RNA sequence: UACCACCCUGGCGCGGCUGGGGGCCUAACCCUCGGAUGGGGGGACAGCGCUUGGCGGGCAGUUUGACUGGGGCGGUCGCCUCCUAAAAGGUAACGGAGGCGCCCAAAGGUCCCCUCAGGCGGGACGGAAAUCCGCCGGAGAGCGCAAGGGUAGAAGGGGGCCUGACUGCGAGGCCUGCAAGCCGAGCAGGGGCGAAAGCCGGGCCUAGUGAACCGGUGGUCCCGUGUGGAAGGGCCAUCGA
RNA sequence: UGAAAUUGAACUGGCCGUGAAGAUGCGGCCUACCCGUGGCAGGACGAAAAGACCCCGUGGAGCUUUACUGCAGCCUGGUGU
RNA sequence: CAGGCUCUGGCGACUGUUUACCAAAAACACAGCUCUCUGCGAACUCGUAAGAGGAGGUAUAGGGAGCGACGCUUGCCCGG
RNA sequence: GUGAGGGCGCGAGCGAUAACGUCCGCGUCCGAGCGCGGGAACAACCGAGACCGCCAGCUAAGGCCCCCAAGUCUGGGCUAA
RNA sequence: UGAAAAGCUAACCGAGCCCGGAGAUAGCUGGUUCUCCCCGAAAUGACUUUAGGGUCAGCCUCAGGCGCUGACUGGGGCCUG
RNA sequence: GGAGGCGUAGGGAAACCGAGUCCGAACAGGGCGUCUAGUCCGCGGCCGUGGACCCGAAACCGGGCGAGCUAGCCCUGGCC
RNA sequence: CCCCGUGGUUCGUGGAGCCAUGGGGGAAUCUGGGCGGACCACCGCCUAAGGCUAAGUACUCCGGGUGACCGAUAGCGCACC
RNA sequence: CGCGGGGGGAACCUGGGGAACUGAAACAUCUCAGUACCCAGAGGAGAGGAAAGAGAAAUCGACUCCCUGAGUAGCGGCGAG
């Protein structure tokens, strides 16, 4: 009884105010020894899902 | 969950400041209320009238800003945006907030 | 062998890659920092 | 009996056609060496890859000896 | 090279703090004696309490992969190449064959110059094959490594200068369930080569690799539990599969 | 006097085909008036038992050890008595 | 009511013991041999403990182990 | 919901130019059309996609000597098993 | 407890019986009840201590929005080994 | 009964700023966000937490009950 | 009070304070002493190592009242000796 | 010699002890859960209770219970929770 937020998702992703969900990129943490700039450069923004998504959206709710 | 593979939590918390131990750190929280809607009703605002009639809500921190038109009204507030100051300085008075 | 190459007169780095044994055991190119712009910078 | 091997497909080959709009810079061909070479407003990258600079349309052109080249015919 | 001074190396005499080893004692504690307030043996040991590290199937909880012309045994497990693959892309089998888990401060950027393999003839040592000269010789050489595609109108060999093996981005696409992988014009900064046009965000290209979490080192607009610091954390960089 | 397991319902024949590859039940053909009693064990893939073998389940349990981790026990320094 | 006998192999010395309900045996046990622990508030076992067994026993005794009458005998190796 | 697919034709690998074998590709039917006619019988071969009724009619494949609807049809050959 | 078979411990002992935790868990098997009407799948791919289970995609269906774009077809242009 | 909740503004790790904001030296670019919706109750379809469609383990654990069967020993008698 | 070992708290050793306490060392009496999340300073809060205390709260053996609760395979295991 | 204890009570209460299945789709930290259950004691309740409190307001003012605060702040093989 009352849905408990999923602690571990709001650790790592944001809910966009139209409705989307961002989160941080992936590969730029370790694999590194030397990737290009433009590697690490592109891993540094962050993005958007699609259906999964719809996935997280679910663990937060009174978020 | 599941697969049972990775779910998709390959992602990465960049939530630094997740949080302490001893847990939140109480500091003054401001909202901002758009002077448009402020400027709705007339004589002379206050956080108190503001949040007595549909926003603020006890959030305490009061902050006219935004696009909209000034009212000529008087208009006490904890802070101003740049531009909110301009358009109610041109038609109206501006006090700021008592302190703390 | 892993490298990171330090700027001088300061303290930055860049990704790197030296080769110990092979005829390197100098090194100080020239790269380009954000404080600034454009010097040398050490094995480290 | 080792021979399970082998690498995963690069699905690679033309990507746009001849007659066929182009925006700014999109891929039109991808190819393993030099199967085609670059022509009017069609610079190709590291991987040997043709893309446009501008807009307008694909067309091919076969120079025998030279090489066979496709560029961009533009238009605006 | 008198004498005076701070101090060193090593040692001796005093006290301060502090520990290690032997011996004796008895009163704790332990055993014992026809009650014993006592006497005999042991003795600051042993027993027990807290804490240290160890030995530890005696006992306890679990773990001990998947594919698989049944299971096991054997083999294999990710990436590249080629074929299968039926002229788009894709496409299976414990189908046929071979590589990868790197390397290079020059094997990188640029400006200038240069063109092989191989066959015949001529040449002291050489000798089928070093180096020399002639002629023929469009790519059968070469491109660090497998294979393929490409390629001398250079991607190949030499030189001069050099360090774009940049920082801040990134229209637009390829590819794709997701995550990831890939190509990229052009803008700002600031720079290399070049007369200039212009080229440079590594290497002819497609392998040379590892999400997240936890932590390390450098840094830095940020946070710092009443306030100021500090502890710690965040952010950027990079590290340990 | 009077049970039992079993039992989808039955109006329950042979061969050669046939079919999920072993047919009283489909095809064709052959044979056969109706109902019992005594007796046999070829079929009804006859009864019985949700196959013990075998595989599967990220099932269980007993057992082993130089599998992992832990506990008893023991040994041990420091300290209290 | 009331033994069929004989010869000759294997295993186990022997009387015993055992899988109540598919195994009575060549399995266990046994007297006997060897190793080892134990000086007595013994070692060892049960118990958190007090305590108890050991034993109101004292190394010709007690615990543990293997072999298993008796005869002959029981070699070499101490790297792990 | 599904993530056992199955057969057939064609194009390949594996296999032995074996298999109601296997593994892909294109198509197809069964699956779910074991509903209807043909093929004696018979998921997937040929015909055809069943809303219900009719003691009407044309045709499909297949078939027209009898079991069994409809020609012992017509014409020209061949075969004597 | 056992002159030892894992024997026996109240007719099934590799850890007895009762009651409770308890509706353990069961990616397994079985079962799941009135009527009519429209549409109607799948047994692929990717990853999976994954392979008879799942997650995403594909394929079904409903609601709202879009309006000739869809399959298939004619012409023309390029790519293909 | 207005405590309280949702909604009225986002962006950023945050400090912060705000129709913007972040990255950045940048009045280059680019991500996200602006040009308004919302909420309360009923009903239905699904989802999460609980046994969550139903019936079924082999098992594990806690407290108790059993040696009137069987095993061993102890005491006291009997039998051959 | 500090140290060692722990328990409680949202707090799993975490920068780990607070409350509690098994072992060790071991004060003070208001110029005392605890606390405000390691520590330090400043500024606040609070007085430990004695004790008691109604109501508001929990429960239903028992009696009463009421039901879009059951009606003898239901309803408590028992409508019934 | 005098007053008191002893034992019982459905559930509820406090204190001393305190699991495993199961969850994590394996499992050990973790969860189930200080639950189940055992024990002692209280009583119509029991516990708690007048600040060495909270915590940021130069604010509040014993305890208990309900609403909210809040699935927030946090805790977490940052997994499941
Ligand atoms: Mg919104
Ligand atoms: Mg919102
Ligand atoms: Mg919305
Ligand atoms: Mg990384
Ligand atoms: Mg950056
Ligand atoms: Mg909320
Ligand atoms: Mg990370
Ligand atoms: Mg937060
Ligand atoms: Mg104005
Ligand atoms: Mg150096
Ligand atoms: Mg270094
Ligand atoms: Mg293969
Ligand atoms: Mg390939
Ligand atoms: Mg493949
Ligand atoms: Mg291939
Ligand atoms: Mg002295
Ligand atoms: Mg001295
Ligand atoms: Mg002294
Ligand atoms: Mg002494
Ligand atoms: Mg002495
Ligand atoms: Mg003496
Ligand atoms: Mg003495
Ligand atoms: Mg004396
Ligand atoms: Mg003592
Ligand atoms: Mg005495
Ligand atoms: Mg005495
Ligand atoms: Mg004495
Ligand atoms: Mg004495
Ligand atoms: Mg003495
Ligand atoms: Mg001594
Ligand atoms: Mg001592
Ligand atoms: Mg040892
Ligand atoms: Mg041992
Ligand atoms: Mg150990
Ligand atoms: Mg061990
Ligand atoms: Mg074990
Ligand atoms: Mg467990
Ligand atoms: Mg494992
Ligand atoms: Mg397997
Ligand atoms: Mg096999
Ligand atoms: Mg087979
Ligand atoms: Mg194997
Ligand atoms: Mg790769
Ligand atoms: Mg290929
Ligand atoms: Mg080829
Ligand atoms: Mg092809
Ligand atoms: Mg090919
Ligand atoms: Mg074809
Ligand atoms: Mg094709
Ligand atoms: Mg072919
Ligand atoms: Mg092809
Ligand atoms: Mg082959
Ligand atoms: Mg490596
Ligand atoms: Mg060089
Ligand atoms: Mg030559
Ligand atoms: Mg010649
Ligand atoms: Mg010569
Ligand atoms: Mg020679
Ligand atoms: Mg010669
Ligand atoms: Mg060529
Ligand atoms: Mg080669
Ligand atoms: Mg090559
Ligand atoms: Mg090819
Ligand atoms: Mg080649
Ligand atoms: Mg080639
Ligand atoms: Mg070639
Ligand atoms: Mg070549
Ligand atoms: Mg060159
Ligand atoms: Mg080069
Ligand atoms: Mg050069
Ligand atoms: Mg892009
Ligand atoms: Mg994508
Ligand atoms: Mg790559
Ligand atoms: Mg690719
Ligand atoms: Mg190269
Ligand atoms: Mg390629
Ligand atoms: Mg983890
Ligand atoms: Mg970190
Ligand atoms: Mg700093
Ligand atoms: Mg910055
Ligand atoms: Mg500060
Ligand atoms: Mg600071
Ligand atoms: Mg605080
Ligand atoms: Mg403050
Ligand atoms: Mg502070
Ligand atoms: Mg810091
Ligand atoms: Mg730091
Ligand atoms: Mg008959
Ligand atoms: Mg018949
Ligand atoms: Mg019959
Ligand atoms: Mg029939
Ligand atoms: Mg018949
Ligand atoms: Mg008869
Ligand atoms: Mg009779
Ligand atoms: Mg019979
Ligand atoms: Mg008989
Ligand atoms: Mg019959
Ligand atoms: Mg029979
Ligand atoms: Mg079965
Ligand atoms: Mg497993
Ligand atoms: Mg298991
Ligand atoms: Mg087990
Ligand atoms: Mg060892
Ligand atoms: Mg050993
Ligand atoms: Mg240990
Ligand atoms: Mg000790
Ligand atoms: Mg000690
Ligand atoms: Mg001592
Ligand atoms: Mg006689
Ligand atoms: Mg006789
Ligand atoms: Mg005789
Ligand atoms: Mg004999
Ligand atoms: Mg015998
Ligand atoms: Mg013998
Ligand atoms: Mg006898
Ligand atoms: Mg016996
Ligand atoms: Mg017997
Ligand atoms: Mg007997
Ligand atoms: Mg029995
Ligand atoms: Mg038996
Ligand atoms: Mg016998
Ligand atoms: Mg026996
Ligand atoms: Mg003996
Ligand atoms: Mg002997
Ligand atoms: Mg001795
Ligand atoms: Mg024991
Ligand atoms: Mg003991
Ligand atoms: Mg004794
Ligand atoms: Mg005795
Ligand atoms: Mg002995
Ligand atoms: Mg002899
Ligand atoms: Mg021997
Ligand atoms: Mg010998
Ligand atoms: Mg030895
Ligand atoms: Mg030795
Ligand atoms: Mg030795
Ligand atoms: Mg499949
Ligand atoms: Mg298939
Ligand atoms: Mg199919
Ligand atoms: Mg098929
Ligand atoms: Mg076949
Ligand atoms: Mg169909
Ligand atoms: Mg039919
Ligand atoms: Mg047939
Ligand atoms: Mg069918
Ligand atoms: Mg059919
Ligand atoms: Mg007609
Ligand atoms: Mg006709
Ligand atoms: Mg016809
Ligand atoms: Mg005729
Ligand atoms: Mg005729
Ligand atoms: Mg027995
Ligand atoms: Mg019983
Ligand atoms: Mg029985
Ligand atoms: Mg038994
Ligand atoms: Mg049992
Ligand atoms: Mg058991
Ligand atoms: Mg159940
Ligand atoms: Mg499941
Ligand atoms: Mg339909
Ligand atoms: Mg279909
Ligand atoms: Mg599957
Ligand atoms: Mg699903
Ligand atoms: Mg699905
Ligand atoms: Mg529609
Ligand atoms: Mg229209
Ligand atoms: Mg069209
Ligand atoms: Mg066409
Ligand atoms: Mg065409
Ligand atoms: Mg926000
Ligand atoms: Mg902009
Ligand atoms: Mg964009
Ligand atoms: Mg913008
Ligand atoms: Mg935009
Ligand atoms: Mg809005
Ligand atoms: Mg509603
Ligand atoms: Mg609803
Ligand atoms: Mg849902
Ligand atoms: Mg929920
Ligand atoms: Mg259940
Ligand atoms: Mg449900
Ligand atoms: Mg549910
Ligand atoms: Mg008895
Ligand atoms: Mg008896
Ligand atoms: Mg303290
Ligand atoms: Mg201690
Ligand atoms: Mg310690
Ligand atoms: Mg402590
Ligand atoms: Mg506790
Ligand atoms: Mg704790
Ligand atoms: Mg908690
Ligand atoms: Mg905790
Ligand atoms: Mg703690
Ligand atoms: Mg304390
Ligand atoms: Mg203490
Ligand atoms: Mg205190
Ligand atoms: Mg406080
Ligand atoms: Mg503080
Ligand atoms: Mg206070
Ligand atoms: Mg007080
Ligand atoms: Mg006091
Ligand atoms: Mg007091
Ligand atoms: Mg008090
Ligand atoms: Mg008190
Ligand atoms: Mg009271
Ligand atoms: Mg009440
Ligand atoms: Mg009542
Ligand atoms: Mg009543
Ligand atoms: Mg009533
Ligand atoms: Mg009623
Ligand atoms: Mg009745
Ligand atoms: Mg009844
Ligand atoms: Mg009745
Ligand atoms: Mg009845
Ligand atoms: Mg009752
Ligand atoms: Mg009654
Ligand atoms: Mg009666
Ligand atoms: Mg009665
Ligand atoms: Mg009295
Ligand atoms: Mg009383
Ligand atoms: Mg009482
Ligand atoms: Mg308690
Ligand atoms: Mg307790
Ligand atoms: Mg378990
Ligand atoms: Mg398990
Ligand atoms: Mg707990
Ligand atoms: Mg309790
Ligand atoms: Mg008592
Ligand atoms: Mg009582
Ligand atoms: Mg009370
Ligand atoms: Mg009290
Ligand atoms: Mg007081």
């Amino acid at each position: 009884p009352k849905m408990k937020t999923h602690k571990g998702a709001k650790k790592r992703v944001k809910i966009t105010a139209s409705g989307k969900v961002v989160a941080m990129k992936t590969g730029k943490r370790h694999l590194n020894w030397q990737k290009s700039g433009k590697e690490i450069r592109q891993k540094g923004r962050k993005f958007v899902l699609a259906k999964p998504e719809a996935e997280r959206i679910k663990l937060l709710l009174p978020y | 969950f599941e697969g049972g593979r990775s779910t998709t939590l390959m992602r990465l918390p960049k939530r630094g400041m997740q949080g302490q131990v001893p847990g939140e750190i109480k500091r003054p929280r401001y909202q901002g209320v758009n002077l448009k809607d402020l400027a709705r009703f007339e004589g002379e605002v206050t956080p108190e009238l503001l949040v007595r009639a549909g926003l603020l809500k006890k959030g305490y921190r009061l902050k006219i800003l935004g696009e909209g038109e000034a009212k000529p009204l008087k208009v006490v507030a904890h802070a101003f945006s740049k531009s909110a100051l301009e358009k109610l300085k041109a038609a109206g008075g501006e006090p700021v907030l008592l302190e703390a | 062998l892993l490298l990171e190459c330090t700027e001088c007169k300061r303290r930055n780095y860049a990704t790197e890659k030296n080769k110990r044994n092979t005829p390197n055991k100098l090194e100080l190119r020239k790269y380009c920092p954000w404080c600034r712009k454009h010097t040398v910078h050490r094995e480290v | 009996t080792k021979n399970g091997r082998d690498s995963q497909a690069k699905r690679l080959g033309v990507k746009r056609y001849e007659g066929q709009v182009v925006r700014a810079g999109n891929i039109l061909v991808r190819q393993r060496g030099t199967r085609f070479k670059p022509g009017k407003n069609v610079g190709m990258g590291r991987d040997f890859t043709l893309f446009a600079l501008v807009d307008g349309v694909v067309e091919f052109q076969d120079r025998g000896r030279l090489g066979r080249y496709v560029h961009v015919r533009p238009l605006a």
